[PDB]
């Protein structure tokens, strides 16, 4: 074996040469935050929360995209680790529109949780917000681009996995935006997946549109019907009735992707 | 003779809207011919 | 100023465009510098040369770059909105630029904006009525000892006052095309009081040649 | 040596500097231009790099990197992918004015340079991605390339020597964030201007993935000059690590604004005293200078007594070098205003990728508006001080430090006079 030496918080931990930061601490148990890091999307490296500590180096790395070299001590839990967790959360809430009662993405939110879990309890930003124009990607993906931090998982998804090439971002700066920035339809027989993988609720489901809220509905595992891949779901109901379909992760069927049929 | 009081470039008063187009256009006789990759693009 | 397309009779994807044949001869000039396998590569200079036919840029312009290139159309219109030269609007003829960072701030680029609002009567954005200048304000524009200066299409208008850039306007309106220079008494970029360097001759080939050379 | 400056002309390296000579073949041949060319090219790319790294030439982009040890990282035998050297033409830092002034009056020059450097990289291919607004500039470097291609030193069997070498000219679009070298790679491909992590460094996975070295135009003109001089010559100027001679251009509150060649450690009183014709209104009329363009701090009239113009005696005053684009601002100068109109060069020119630099820089622009009225309270001063903590180190690319740096330097320097803008603020209006 070449596996080199890396230690994640002193802990010696034995990877392959090519790993990132990010895999040797999951190789530990530990989870670093991310919200443009998808381990089945290529690695963007943009929206800076996965930035991490290695020790006697004077500038924290993005652990997404950095590959671990041997004797790295990478500090998941020091103080400047977390002062950078705290001040890319700030500047992803900063321009955050306050719509977290009336979003879907309420109670299952990335953004929502490692704020909680990463981030300062309080805001700074004492100016006016940005606004984004919304924009019409079909029935099926309700669009409200006010909530989107930019992380590209809608581009990377659309080009790698869906293969589409329909979705990128136009303009330059804070006025950067994502859409296909035309009246163009995302319609592909994969497109419902932009829903799940977007962490934020700028990309939500408009069938499943403000009917329900991840903490009541209940969740059967199960198996997709619709063709014979066999995908595994998720029913999540709530009082006896579907409200809707997610994938279950399998490796050897549907990695975690589901067709619009099935959802 | 040696001169030091005038202002010798003043070829680019003259150009026009396609003056470096038209010169890449010219270059491109002149140039090696390129690599390859092994494919018409990343999507194929 | 917006980054999403609106499908207006005059800008939409069947507004007619098309290269002229020796715009295709200069596409396949450019195509050919770049390695084969990337001719996504020629996104950027076709385009531009899409923008320096037509005086800017329709949506048939971007997809009619995109079919030539074989490459995905939002993939151009990534492009189109991220660098601040494509014209996704149609500005007059004469497209002025008007530096206003802090090296052409500190020498008073403001009096030269306002010396081209009240000369042409419109403001920093807008196009005069007969379609003859678009007056908008961009950043450093790389003169910056040549400071307060303006780009017109293609030139530097440089060291200006305000009597300097309405003599420039004066000889644009009256269809002739003004010097790019500095309109001070200097040439370039030297020290206006006469050269504090480079009085001397150049030395000429050989000079100071090591040995073993 | 312990006085520096003085610069003698046998000494410039940018002779035709201000245009006054012929810039094409037969101007640049009877200035040193193209001599013994193949001499220099048939003894290798290692004396080359030697010759480089024995000048102590650093990256004259404006990060100062030791460039003989930058050009070493492509000498490595090759995988079946060509290498190309590409040139930082783009040059779209305010106050820098100087790499025009090298394509638009010595372009020889630069076309043997790239020459010699893509020899000593063993670079197929040069690139030299030129601002797109430099059109008149990009045109005379190509008419440059036509005389070098007319004349043999380039291309088929370059100067005699057996070695294949193109030049290329990109024109940009304008990004000032496409003078950034990952960022300008990716601008050559075809795609927004933004820029990649590194590693990969450029000379892993650089143009098309190949190995590739970015370098300024000015580390790349002076490259013949000093394979010719010898690196001895080269390094027989400025202090020790901050060898060789700098273009400068002083620009803003001075009375003659200029670009000059001049030592690298000379004191910027000198220079602005000497080349400029001093500070408008006397030497004791200066507020502050910009040392190096946008991205450096400034420094107060103090700090501008004693200083000397190389990288590391400003490091030490607590700025930066940069590309020695010296912005001289006097006392009549609003500094407030000039350094938000600072901060919004940079959010209108910020590509948008990461987190720190598309949020936090419009939002130090929105403070620092708030800032030039008075229109905010003093502890706003030491949060913006933190938000500028928080882009520093954490962007993909230095323009979110380069955002940073001029409000931090505003702040170190000129915390009272935001103060007293806003409490006079706070009695106009309360
Ligand atoms: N000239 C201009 O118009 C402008 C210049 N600047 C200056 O640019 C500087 C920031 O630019 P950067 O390229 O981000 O600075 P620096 O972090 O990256 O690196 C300088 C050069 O060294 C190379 N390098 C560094 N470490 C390396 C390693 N371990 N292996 C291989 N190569 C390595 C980089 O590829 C780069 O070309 C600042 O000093 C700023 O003042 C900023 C804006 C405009
Ligand atoms: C935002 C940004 C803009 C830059 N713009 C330029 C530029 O316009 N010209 C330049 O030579 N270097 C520029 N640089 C520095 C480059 O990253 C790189 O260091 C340089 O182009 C090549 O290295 P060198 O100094 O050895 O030549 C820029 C850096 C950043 C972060
Ligand atoms: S996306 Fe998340 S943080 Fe934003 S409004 Fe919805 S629930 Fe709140
Ligand atoms: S809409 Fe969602 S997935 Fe798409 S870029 Fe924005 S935050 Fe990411
Ligand atoms: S910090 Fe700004 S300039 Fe750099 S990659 Fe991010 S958006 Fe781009
Ligand atoms: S997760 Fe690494 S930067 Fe987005
Ligand atoms: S500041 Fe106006 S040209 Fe650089
Ligand atoms: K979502």
């Amino acid at each position: 074996s070449n596996l080199i030496e890396v230690f994640v918080d002193g802990q010696s931990v034995m990877v392959e040469p090519g790993t990132t930061v990010l895999q040797a601490c999951e190789k530990v148990g530990m989870q670093i935050p991310r919200f443009c890091y998808h381990e089945r999307l290529s690695v963007a490296g943009n929206c800076r929360m996965c930035l991490v500590e290695i020790e006697k180096a004077p500038k924290v790395v993005a652990a997404c995209a950095m590959p671990v070299m041997k004797g790295w001590n990478i500090l998941t839990n020091s103080e400047k680790t977390k002062k950078a967790r705290e001040g890319v959360m700030e500047f992803l809430l900063a321009n955050h529109p306050l719509d977290c009662p009336i979003c879907d993405q309420g109670g299952e939110c990335d953004l929502q949780d490692q704020s909680m879990m990463f981030g300062s309890d309080r805001s700074r930003f004492l100016e006016g917000k940005r606004a984004v124009e919304d924009k019409n990607i079909g029935p099926l993906v309700k669009t409200i681009m006010t909530r989107c931090i930019q992380c590209t998982r809608c581009i990377r998804f659309a080009s790698e996995i869906a293969g589409v090439d329909d979705l990128g971002t136009t303009g330059r700066g804070n006025d950067m935006q994502v859409g296909t920035y035309i009246e163009k339809m995302f319609m592909s027989e994969l497109s419902g997946n932009i829903i799940d993988i977007c962490p934020v609720g700028a990309l939500t489901s408009k069938p499943y549109a403000f009917t329900a809220r991840p903490w009541e509905t209940r969740k059967t595992e199960s198996i997709d019907v619709m063709d014979a891949v066999g995908s595994n779901i998720v029913v999540s109901t709530r009082t006896g009735e579907v409200m809707r379909i997610l994938p279950r992760m399998h490796e050897d069927i549907n990695e975690e992707w589901i067709s619009d049929k099935t959802r | 003779p040696f001169d030091n009081t005038t202002y010798k470039n003043l070829q680019h008063h003259d150009y026009s809207t396609y003056t470096f187009l038209d010169l890449n256009l010219d270059l491109s006789k002149f140039r090696m011919p390129q690599p390859s990759s092994g494919r018409e693009s990343p999507r194929h | 100023a917006l980054f999403v397309h609106r499908d207006t009779p005059k800008n939409n994807p069947e507004t007619p465009f098309d290269f002229t044949p020796e715009n295709y001869k200069r596409i396949e000039a450019i195509v050919k510098n770049y390695p084969e396998g990337h001719k996504a590569a020629a996104v950027l200079p076709v385009l531009d040369l899409a923008q320096r036919q037509n005086g800017w840029l329709p949506i048939s312009a971007m997809n009619k770059v995109a079919e030539i290139l074989q490459v995905p159309p939002m993939r151009v219109y990534e492009v189109a909105t991220f660098y601040t030269m494509y014209n996704r609007k149609p500005v007059g003829k004469y497209h002025i630029q008007v530096c206003t960072t802090t090296p052409c701030m500190l020498r008073n680029s403001d009096s030269i904006l306002e010396a081209i609002q009240k000369k042409l009567g419109i403001k920093v954005g807008e196009t005069t009525p007969d379609k003859l200048f678009t007056l908008i304000e961009v950043e450093c524009l790389g003169a910056c000892v040549n400071a307060p200066m303006v780009q017109i299409n293609d030139n530097y208008y440089e060291d200006l006052t305000p009597k300097d850039i309405e003599e420039i306007i004066d000889e644009l309106k009256a269809g002739k095309i003004p010097k790019p220079g500095p309109r001070s008494g200097r040439f370039s970029c030297e020290p206006a009081g006469g050269l504090t360097s480079l009085t001397e001759p150049p030395k000429g080939p050989g000079f100071g040649v090591q040995a073993g050379l | 040596k312990t006085s520096f400056g003085s610069l003698k002309d046998e000494d410039r390296i940018f002779t035709n500097l201000y245009g006054r000579h012929d810039w094409r073949l037969k101007g640049a041949q009877s200035r040193g231009d193209w001599y013994k060319t193949k001499e220099i090219l048939l003894k290798g790319p290692d004396w080359i790099l030697g010759e480089v790294k024995t000048s102590g030439l650093r990256g004259r982009g404006g990060a100062g990197f030791p460039t003989g040890l930058k050009w070493s990282f492509m000498n490595k035998p090759s995988d079946g992918r060509p290498k190309y050297l590409v040139v930082n033409a783009d040059e779209g830092e305010p106050g820098t004015c100087k790499d025009r002034e090298i394509i638009r009056h010595d372009p020889h020059k630069l076309v043997e340079g790239c020459l010699v450097g893509g020899r000593a990289m063993g670079a197929r291919a040069a690139y030299i991605y030129i601002r797109g607004e430099f059109y008149n500039e990009a045109s005379n470097l190509q008419v440059a390339i036509r005389e070098a291609y007319e004349a043999g030193l380039i291309g088929k069997n370059a100067c005699g020597s057996g070695y294949d070498f193109d030049v290329f000219v990109v024109r940009g679009a304008g990004a000032y964030i496409c003078g950034e070298e990952t960022a300008l790679i990716e601008s050559i491909e075809g795609k927004q201007g933004k820029p990649r992590l590194k590693p990969p460094f450029p000379a892993d996975v650089g143009v098309f993935g190949c190995p590739t070295t970015v370098a300024n135009v000015e580390t790349v003109a002076v490259s013949p000059t000093i394979c010719r001089r010898g690196g001895a010559w080269f390094a027989s100027f400025g202090r020790e690590r901050n060898s060789g001679t700098k273009l400068f251009n002083i620009s803003g509150h001075v009375n003659n604004p200029c670009t000059v060649e001049e030592e690298m450690s000379v004191p910027l009183k000198e220079l602005i005293e000497k080349h400029a014709g001093g500070v408008t209104g006397g030497w004791d009329n200066l507020l502050a200078v910009i040392p190096g363009g946008s991205s450096t701090p400034l420094i107060p009239k103090s700090v501008c007594e004693t200083v000397l113009m190389d990288f590391d005696a400003l490091i030490q005053a607590q700025t930066g070098l940069g590309t020695a684009a010296v912005i001289v601002m006097d006392r009549s100068t609003d500094i407030v205003k000039a350094i938000a109109r600072l901060i919004e060069f940079y959010k209108h020119e910020s590509c948008g990728q990461c987190t720190p630099c598309r949020e936090g820089v419009d939002w130090m622009n929105k403070v620092m508006a708030r800032f030039v009225r008075g229109d905010a309270r003093p502890a706003e001063i030491d949060s913006l001080w933190e938000i500028s903590k928080q882009i520093e180190g954490h962007t993909i690319c230095a323009l979110g430090d380069g955002a940073a740096w001029p409000v931090q330097g505003l702040i170190r320097h000129f915390r009272p006079e935001l103060e007293e803008r806003m409490q006079r603020f706070a009695q106009q209006h309360q």
